[PDB]
C-alpha cells in the first residue's frame, strides 16, 4: 500500500526521465497540472516525475495500485522500468512473510 | 539539486530487497572488483545496510542503462523465483501432509504474488 | 423422482475431475473389490467416462456420509496438491531459465488457484 | 465462471438437504422467495436447493463467484460441503491448463 507505492515511485523517479510527460498522460494527469509541474520544478527532471505520481496517488486514494502503475508504464513502452517495478514489488511481497 | 537524493532513495529501495551476500554476488558479477568490495566492507563494519547501498552505488556508476536494467532485472527475477519456489514448496508439503483442512492455501499463494 | 438424476449430475461432476486410473485407485482403497471393477470395466469398453461414473456410483452406495466425505475430500486434496506442485514447478523452471521478462508469472499462478 | 458454478451447484444440491433454508438465507435469498421455493418443489429436497442457488446467480450476474458460495456454506457450518466444493473448483482450475 503506502510503502509499496514509495518503493515503486523511487524506482520510477530515477529511471524515467526524457518522456515523463508521456507517462503523466497515461496516469490521467491533466495538461493543466502537467504545465504547472514544468513550472514548479524546472531544475530537476526526477523531481518533476515524482510530483506527477504524487498527484496520481491523490487522484485515487483507494485505487492507486502498483498494478496500475505498471500498466501505465507498459502503455508508454517503458517496459524495462515496468519490469523493475514489478520485481521490486514481488521482492517486497516475499519479505512481509519472512521479515 | 535532488539528483543524488533521488538516486539514493532508489538505490536504498533496491538494497532493501536484496541480502548483503546477494548484493555482493551481483556487483561482483557486474564489474565491482574484490578490491572495491573490501574497501566498502571496512568503511561500514557496523552498518550492513549502508554496505549494500555503497556497493550498489559503485555498481550503478559503471554501466549503460540497457545493461544496468537487464542485469539487475534478471538478478531480481531469479532471486524472486527461487524464494517463491521455496515458499510454495513449504506450503504444499505442509498441506499435503496435514490431516486438517487447509482452506488457507489459495490465500497463501495469492499473498506471495500480491501486486 | 429426481433423486437419481441429481445423484448422476453430482457423480458426473466428480468423475470429470479425476482420471480413470485415479478413480480406480480411490474406489479400490475404499471398498470396491477388483471383482466389481472388472465387471464395470467390461460393461463399458469404449466408454471410459461411464466407467468412472459407475465406479464412483458403486463406491458411493457403500458408505456413511462422514466417511464418503472425508475420503473423497482427502483424495481430491492430494491429487490437487500434486498437480499444483507439478504445474508451479514447470512455470518456475521455465521462468528461472529464461532470459526474457516473465511479467506473466503472477497471472499464471493466480489462474491455477482461481475461485 | 458458467461451468464452474454448475459444478459447484451439482455438489451442493446433492449434499445439503435438511438445513437448505439456512443456506438460502446466507445467500441473501429473501423469505418471500424461499416461501415460493417451498411451494414450487414440494417433492424433491434437491430440486429446492438448486432453485435457491439459481436465484442467487441471477441476483448477481458478475459477482456470483464460487468463493462466495464457499463463504455462504461455511457461515452455516456446512464445512465438509464447502471443502468438497473448494477441492472440485481447485481440480477444475488444474484441468484448464492440461485439458
Ligand atoms: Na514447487
Ligand atoms: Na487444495
Amino acid at each position: 500500500g503506502e510503502e509499496d507505492l514509495c518503493a515503486a515511485f523511487n524506482v520510477i523517479c530515477d529511471n524515467v526521465g526524457k518522456d515523463w510527460r508521456r507517462l503523466a498522460r497515461q496516469l490521467k494527469v491533466s495538461d493543466t497540472k502537467i504545465d504547472s509541474i514544468e513550472d514548479r520544478y524546472p531544475r530537476n527532471l526526477t523531481e518533476r516525475v515524482r510530483e506527477s505520481l504524487r498527484i496520481w496517488k491523490n487522484t485515487e486514494k483507494e485505487n492507486a495500485t502498483v498494478a496500475h502503475l505498471v500498466g501505465a508504464l507498459r502503455s508508454c513502452q517503458m517496459n524495462l522500468v515496468a519490469d523493475l517495478v514489478q520485481e521490486v514489488q514481488q521482492a517486497r511481497d516475499l519479505q512481509n512473510r519472512s521479515g | 539539486n535532488l539528483s543524488d537524493v533521488d538516486l539514493s532513495k532508489y538505490i536504498t529501495t533496491i538494497a532493501g530487497v536484496m541480502t548483503l551476500s546477494q548484493v555482493k554476488g551481483f556487483v561482483r558479477k557486474n564489474g565491482v572488483n574484490e578490491a572495491k568490495i573490501d574497501e566498502i566492507k571496512n568503511d561500514n563494519v557496523q552498518d550492513t545496510a549502508e554496505q549494500k547501498v555503497q556497493l550498489l552505488r559503485n555498481w550503478h556508476q559503471l554501466h549503460g542503462k540497457k545493461e544496468a536494467y537487464d542485469t539487475l532485472i534478471k538478478d531480481l527475477k531469479k532471486a524472486n523465483l527461487c524464494t517463491l519456489a521455496e515458499k510454495i514448496q513449504t506450503i504444499i508439503l505442509k498441506d499435503i501432509t496435514s490431516d486438517s483442512e487447509n482452506s488457507n492455501f489459495r490465500n497463501e499463494i495469492q499473498s506471495l504474488v500480491l501486486e
